[PDB]
């Protein structure tokens, strides 16, 4: 979304009401945070709590391994509600953004002042705090979804072209999957057809393997700042510990079904925080549901089985395939009947392109037999 | 919010200047866009008429702007050392000496490295001025 | 849909080129820019001469002679410096008046 | 790439193309411009500088 | 008027995806036709027995 | 301005091609997913069996 | 029929290219030069082989217009431009760089002097910038 | 054939001797400016671009341009 006036104006009255309201954010997401990770130091895996290496085979270069690094807490209910993880969450984007955005201040000291102005006309990287009505966090939502729409389809094409250029798939069933993954959104994609692709591209690429550039798209894909970007396990250790609190929360809601009971604007919020539902599509609580049942089912029944969730990497390219938009095609189809190269006519045609449209014209078999005769004859002549 | 980072933003009208536009591009279009004007790396075309025409044109004006802009810098420094060391000296003769000056320049040019060498060379005896003539 | 190369405009598009994708090339570009004009940024007036005109030197008015005239010139006017001082002519004002009645 | 184009037969087929036009008025003034050198630089009046070895080029770069 | 070719080129070539050959996807797809009747008529029995056993 | 477009350019057929193979790939399993479904229903020579038996006959 | 190109082929002989498969063969056996089918393909041999197409007035049977709800898609964004306004603005773009290029050119070859000349009839001789001023306590 | 290093391109045959030998030529609906056609010289009658100006014509005119920079000087020398 582009800056304006009006969301400068709004930003700027909500300023210090959003400050208040965030600091209130950070203690509360501070207790969750503190009750989470005792619970994560105490009970977590040996390997979750040293943090086992898991080293590339081409480069040697660390990063979290998806089933080491990452852990389910089944049993975090009983500390932690649904609604505390979501607020955590939300609070960590908001903390993100914001703490890019005092990083820059403190860098640049009071030169930051304009590219401030800049910020505050644009609803993009600003917290969630700075709307104090339901108008304004519409627009801030609308924001958000725009960038994301910008973002996504880059990630996709990134993924999709790097795997069809360098490999293909093993079998029939695999082909299917990967053909229907990246589907747009107008069409509705079987969770069951579309699995399979999690294990080919895991013996393609996991997520201890993306690459740095993947990983940016992705970042901003997920409303995650990227400037200064710098080593890919910051933002990667951003996109691990978000995912981690979105899969203990969707256990947590699968084993309870929560979602059943969850109302109608919570229950868009949480399809939201799992990029499944825009909010400019203006869905109806049967696609809401329809969509979380269809990622609960992409999740499989090994995640609530052993906590295990399929290759992150297939599991964002699904997630974000809701915000790939068909192709844009606006005019009338009369358009066609007009022509693009009136302009030359003027020109008319030289004596190269007076021949070419002679001999590849409609009289053009009679223009070749005559001159293989011809050929014929000087040749036979000739001998 | 100042300025926008989208081309989108347009700053004219989508008819602006059109027909001398589409002029311009029918100027591009009739030579360049067919199928046997295939290029090498955008530098070298397939259409012959192409280099037919850009060549002598090129070589053209290069060879004006040296012959009036770099080639006159030795030709004024030859007229001024050999008639006197200084440009009103030059400036004393008629215009028909100064041309005789630089056609002989013109004629050293032309010999270069293969051609007599009395042309800077001074044979012993000869009654011609010598370098210390205006020393 | 949005791709920087056609939906950006030229600056934009030449920070993020230069940022995301060539970051390092840039990099060395402006080190070797910097150790270009800090080392090979200057020339004699010797080497102007030896090498620095396109037909050779005209001694015969010597524009080096009249360039640093004008520097000094344009100096000495505009910062107001007595060149008359002793630090410059390494003797007193009296000495100096001495001198120019002597010769 | 030299893939196709028009091409004149022989001499009198220039004329039948603008671009072959302006090529062989080039290619005239070109091979024209020769003969002239000749007849100047050869001519009987031509005479060298008296001041020749005054100055030459040779002492300058050297 | 064929906006989803144009989109996939872009992107292709906005992410470093410079080459315009896909052997491996041609591969996959090259063999794709239209079935005959006699094609579908057996799937068809085919799909009935598996459906009846 | 010269790069970018160009290779754009000479992605275009390969793209149309793939598509145009994968729309047809969609119309296939379509056409291939349908199968006739014949329904048995019950046979009235037993209803008339059971008529006859409630007759006493 | 007009004088307008086609769809640009590179100077490519499609029967050999390593995309070949991507173009229609038509019933001679040539490969289009495009992704539709053309009926009068050629094959030109200079040093290189190239294929040409030629346009010709040709019938085909129309379908009937659809209803704009079943091709149009309305998911235009702001940051979105679409071909044609790009090859509007990047006409006018290079129709002014153009302009200015040819006035740059007849300058600095037909009337720009050189700098440094002998004579010192044309160009300049060079010049000292950024010199002090008002600064009696640097001297 | 060839100018210099300019070949003239040249069609290939897509008909086979068998279908080739069934056409009819008919010259007739053929376009004046190719008639008797001719591999070798197919711009033999094509017309000129302008009526009277022969390639020797420019070729003179070319060789006149030269000797005119070569000349002037000669005939209005002007002073440094
Ligand atoms: C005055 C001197 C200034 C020096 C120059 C500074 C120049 C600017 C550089 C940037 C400095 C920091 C800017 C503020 C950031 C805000 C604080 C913060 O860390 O936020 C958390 C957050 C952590 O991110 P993450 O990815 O979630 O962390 C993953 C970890 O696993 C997270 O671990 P976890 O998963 O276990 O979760 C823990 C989480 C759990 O907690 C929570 O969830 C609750 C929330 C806690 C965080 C709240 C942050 C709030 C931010 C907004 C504040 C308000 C802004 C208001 C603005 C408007 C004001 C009008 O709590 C944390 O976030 C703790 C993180 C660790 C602490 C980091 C701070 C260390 C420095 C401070 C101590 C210095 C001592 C000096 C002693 C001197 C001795 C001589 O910070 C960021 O977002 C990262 C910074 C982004 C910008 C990077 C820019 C480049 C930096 C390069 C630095 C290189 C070294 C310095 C030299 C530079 C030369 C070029
Ligand atoms: C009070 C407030 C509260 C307190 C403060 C709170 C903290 C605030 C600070 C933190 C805020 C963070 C968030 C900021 C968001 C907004 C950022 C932004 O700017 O967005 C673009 C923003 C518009 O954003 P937007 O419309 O909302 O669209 C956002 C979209 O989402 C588009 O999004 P996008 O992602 O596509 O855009 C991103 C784009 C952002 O960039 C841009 O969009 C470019 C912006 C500039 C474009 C300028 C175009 C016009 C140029 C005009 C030229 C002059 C014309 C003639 C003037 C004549 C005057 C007489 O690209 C980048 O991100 C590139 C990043 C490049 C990083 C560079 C790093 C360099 C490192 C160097 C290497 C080091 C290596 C290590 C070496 C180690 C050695 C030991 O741009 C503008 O507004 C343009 C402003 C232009 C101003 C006028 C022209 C410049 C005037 C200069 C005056 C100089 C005066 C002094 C002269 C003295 C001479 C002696
Ligand atoms: C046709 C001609 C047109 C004109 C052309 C003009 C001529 C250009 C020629 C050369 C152009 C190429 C130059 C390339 C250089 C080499 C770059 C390189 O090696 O980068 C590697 C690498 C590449 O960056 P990356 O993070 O991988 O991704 C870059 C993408 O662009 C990230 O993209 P993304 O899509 O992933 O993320 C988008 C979004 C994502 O959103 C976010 O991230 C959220 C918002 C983040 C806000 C910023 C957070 C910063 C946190 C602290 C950073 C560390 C600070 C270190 C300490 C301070 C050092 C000064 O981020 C933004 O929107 C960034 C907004 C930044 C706006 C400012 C851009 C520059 C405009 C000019 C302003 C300054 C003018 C000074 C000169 C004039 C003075 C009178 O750079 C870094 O790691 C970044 C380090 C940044 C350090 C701070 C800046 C140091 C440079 C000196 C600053 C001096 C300030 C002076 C203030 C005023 C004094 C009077
Ligand atoms: C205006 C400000 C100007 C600032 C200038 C200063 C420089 C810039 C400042 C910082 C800028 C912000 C961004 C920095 C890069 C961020 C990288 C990143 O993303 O890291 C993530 C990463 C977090 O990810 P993680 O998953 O937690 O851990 C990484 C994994 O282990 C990763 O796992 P892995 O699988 O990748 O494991 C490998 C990993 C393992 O390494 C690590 O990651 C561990 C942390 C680094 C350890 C480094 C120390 C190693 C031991 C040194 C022993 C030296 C003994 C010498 C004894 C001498 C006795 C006479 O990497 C290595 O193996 C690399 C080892 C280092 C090799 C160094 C080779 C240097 C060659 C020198 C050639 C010759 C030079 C010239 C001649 C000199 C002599 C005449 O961060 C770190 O681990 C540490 C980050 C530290 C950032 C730098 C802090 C800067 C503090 C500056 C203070 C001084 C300021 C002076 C100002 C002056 C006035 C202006
Ligand atoms: C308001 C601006 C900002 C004010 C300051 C803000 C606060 C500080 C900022 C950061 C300061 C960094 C300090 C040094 C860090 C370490 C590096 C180092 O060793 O530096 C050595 C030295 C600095 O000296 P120092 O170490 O501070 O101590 C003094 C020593 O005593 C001297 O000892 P030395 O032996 O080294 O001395 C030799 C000489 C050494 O000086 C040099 O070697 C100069 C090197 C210049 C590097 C420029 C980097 C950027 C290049 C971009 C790409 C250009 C591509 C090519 C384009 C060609 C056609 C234009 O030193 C000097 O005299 C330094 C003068 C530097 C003047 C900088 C002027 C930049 C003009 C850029 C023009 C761009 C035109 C684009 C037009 C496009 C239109 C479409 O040079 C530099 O640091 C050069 C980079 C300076 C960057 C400044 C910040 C960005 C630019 C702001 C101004 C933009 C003006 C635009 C005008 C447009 C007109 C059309
Ligand atoms: C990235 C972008 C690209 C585009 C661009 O921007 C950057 O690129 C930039 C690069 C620019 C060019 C750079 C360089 C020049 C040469 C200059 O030529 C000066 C000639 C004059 C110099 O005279 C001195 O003037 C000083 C004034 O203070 C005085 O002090 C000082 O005493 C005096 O000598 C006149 O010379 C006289 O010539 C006469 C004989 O003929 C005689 O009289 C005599 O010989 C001599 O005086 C004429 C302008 C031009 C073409 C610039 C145009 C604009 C640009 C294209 C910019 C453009 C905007
Ligand atoms: C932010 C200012 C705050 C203070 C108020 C200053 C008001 C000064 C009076 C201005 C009167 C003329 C205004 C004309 C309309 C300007 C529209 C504009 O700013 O558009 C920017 C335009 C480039 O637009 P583009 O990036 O393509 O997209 C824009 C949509 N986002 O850019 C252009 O095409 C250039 C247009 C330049 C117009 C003049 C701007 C002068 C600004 C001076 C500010 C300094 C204070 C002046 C105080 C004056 C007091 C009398």
């Amino acid at each position: 979304m582009q800056g304006s006036w009006s969301v400068l104006k709004k930003n700027c009255s909500n300023f210090f009401p959003g400050l208040l309201a965030f600091a209130q954010q950070t203690q509360e997401a501070y207790g969750i945070w503190l009750r989470i990770y005792n619970r994560q130091q105490k009970y977590g895996p040996t390997d979750f709590v040293e943090q086992s290496e898991t080293f590339s085979p081409d480069y040697h270069k660390r990063f979290h391994s998806q089933d080491k690094n990452m852990w389910v807490d089944k049993e975090l209910c009983t500390e932690v509600s649904q609604k505390e993880v979501a607020r955590l969450m939300t609070y960590k984007l908001d903390m993100w953004r914001m703490a890019h955005c005092a990083g820059a201040l403190l860098a640049t000291g009071g030169y930051a002042i304009p590219f401030g102005l800049f910020w505050l006309a644009n609803d993009t990287w600003v917290p969630s705090s700075f709307n104090l009505t339901g108008e304004e966090l519409r627009a801030w939502r609308e924001a958000q979804d725009l960038y994301r729409y910008r973002s996504a389809p880059s990630y996709l094409t990134d993924t999709k072209w790097h795997f069809d250029f360098h490999a293909y798939p093993w079998n029939e069933t695999q082909e299917r999957a990967w053909d229907d993954l990246f589907e747009k959104n107008d069409v509705r994609r079987d969770p069951k057809v579309v699995r399979p692709a999690a294990e080919m591209y895991d013996g393609f690429i996991k997520f201890e393997l993306i690459r740095r550039k993947s990983l940016r798209h992705l970042c901003r894909s997920m409303n995650i700042p990227t400037f200064p970007m710098l080593a890919r396990l910051c933002n990667g250790t951003r996109v691990r510990d978000y995912w981690n609190l979105a899969w203990c929360e969707d256990y947590m809601v699968i084993t309870q079904r929560l979602h059943e009971s969850m109302t109608d604007e919570e229950l868009y919020d949480y399809a939201w925080r799992r990029y499944l539902a825009p909010y400019d599509k203006n869905l109806n609580r049967e696609q809401l549901m329809e969509r979380v049942e269809d990622y609960f089912e992409f999740l499989g029944p090994d995640f609530v089985a052993h906590g295990k969730a399929p290759n992150l990497v297939i599991l964002t390219n699904y997630v974000l395939g809701y915000y790939n938009d068909p192709a844009y095609l606006e005019g009338d189809i009369s358009e066609l009947d007009k022509n693009d190269y009136d302009h030359l006519a003027s020109w008319g045609k030289d004596a190269f392109l007076r021949r070419l449209e002679f001999e590849n014209g409609p009289l053009r078999d009679q223009v070749e037999a005559h001159t293989q005769r011809l050929l014929a004859e000087r040749a036979a002549i000739a001998k | 919010v100042l300025f926008s980072t989208y081309r989108s933003s347009r700053l004219v009208s989508k008819e602006f200047l059109h027909g001398p536009v589409m002029r311009f591009r029918a100027l591009g279009e009739y030579y360049f866009q067919r199928a046997w004007n295939g290029t090498l790396n955008w530098a070298l075309p397939g259409e012959y008429r192409l280099y037919a025409v850009m060549i002598p044109f090129i070589y053209f004006y290069h060879r004006w702007h040296n012959d009036h802009t770099l080639d006159r810098d030795h030709v004024e420094k030859a007229m001024i050392m050999r008639w006197g060391g200084t440009l009103e000296d030059v400036r004393k003769l008629s215009a028909k000496d100064q041309l005789r000056v630089r056609c002989f320049t013109d004629i050293e040019k032309l010999y270069s490295a293969y051609g007599p060498k009395d042309t800077y060379l001074q044979p012993p005896g000869d009654t011609l001025p010598g370098k210390d003539f205006y020393r | 849909v949005y791709t920087r190369w056609k939906c950006d405009r030229l600056p934009v598009f030449q920070l993020k080129l230069f940022t995301q994708e060539y970051p390092m090339h840039a990099a060395v570009g402006i080190f070797t820019i910097i150790f270009l004009w800090k080392h090979m940024s200057h020339c004699s007036e010797e080497t102007e001469r030896k090498y620095g005109w396109w037909a050779g030197y005209p001694y015969w008015r010597d524009p080096i002679a009249r360039r640093n005239e004008t520097k000094y010139k344009q100096m000495i006017i505009n910062n107001d410096v007595d060149i008359t001082h002793p630090k410059w002519t390494g003797c007193s004002v009296e000495q100096l008046e001495e001198l120019s009645r002597v010769v | 790439m030299l893939l196709g184009g028009f091409v004149p037969r022989r001499f009198s087929q220039f004329n039948r193309d603008p671009c072959w036009m302006f090529f062989i008025f080039s290619v005239g003034f070109w091979l024209g411009e020769y003969p002239a050198m000749m007849i100047k630089y050869n001519a009987r009046d031509l005479v060298y500088d008296p001041h020749r070895y005054v100055w030459s080029h040779h002492d300058d770069h050297h | 008027w064929c906006p989803e070719v144009r989109d996939r080129a872009e992107l292709e070539v906005d992410i470093t995806g410079w080459q315009w050959w896909s052997p491996l996807e041609e591969r996959r797809l090259l063999p794709v036709r239209l079935r005959s009747v006699n094609e579908v008529r057996e799937i068809m029995s085919k799909t009935q027995a598996k459906k009846s056993a | 301005d010269i790069m970018v477009p160009s290779f754009v350019y000479n992605k275009l057929p390969v793209i149309h091609f793939l598509q145009e193979k994968r729309a047809e790939q969609k119309l296939r399993r379509v056409l291939d997913e349908t199968y006739t479904e014949w329904t048995e229903e019950l046979d009235q020579a037993h209803v008339t069996d059971a008529i006859t038996r409630s007759l006493n006959i | 029929v007009g004088n307008g190109p086609t769809f640009s082929t590179g100077g490519e002989c499609m029967n050999t290219c390593d995309i070949q498969n991507a173009f229609p063969m038509n019933d001679r056996g040539v490969r289009s030069s495009s992704p539709f089918q053309e009926p009068n393909t050629a094959i030109y041999d200079s040093y290189l082989a190239w294929t040409y197409f030629q346009p010709m007035d040709v019938h085909i049977e129309k379908l009937p217009a659809p209803e704009a709800k079943y091709y149009q898609r309305h998911t235009k964004k702001p940051w979105d431009v679409s071909s044609t306004e790009l090859t509007e603005i990047q006409s006018r773009k290079k129709y002014f760089q153009t302009l200015g290029y040819l006035v740059a050119f007849i300058y600095l070859y037909f009337l720009m002097p050189k700098e440094k000349s002998f004579s010192g009839l044309s160009g300049p001789d060079g010049h000292w910038i950024m010199l002090p001023k008002g600064r009696p306590e640097l001297f | 054939y060839n100018m210099l290093v300019f070949r003239d391109p040249k069609r290939r045959p897509q008909l086979s001797e068998e279908e080739r030998a069934k056409v009819v030529v008919n010259q007739a609906e053929w376009p004046e400016e190719f008639k008797d056609f001719d591999p070798d010289d197919p711009y033999k009658n094509s017309p000129e671009i302008i009526k009277g100006m022969s390639s020797w014509n420019l070729f003179l005119w070319g060789v006149e341009c030269a000797f005119i920079y070569q000349f002037y000087e000669l005939v209005f020398p002007k002073s440094i």
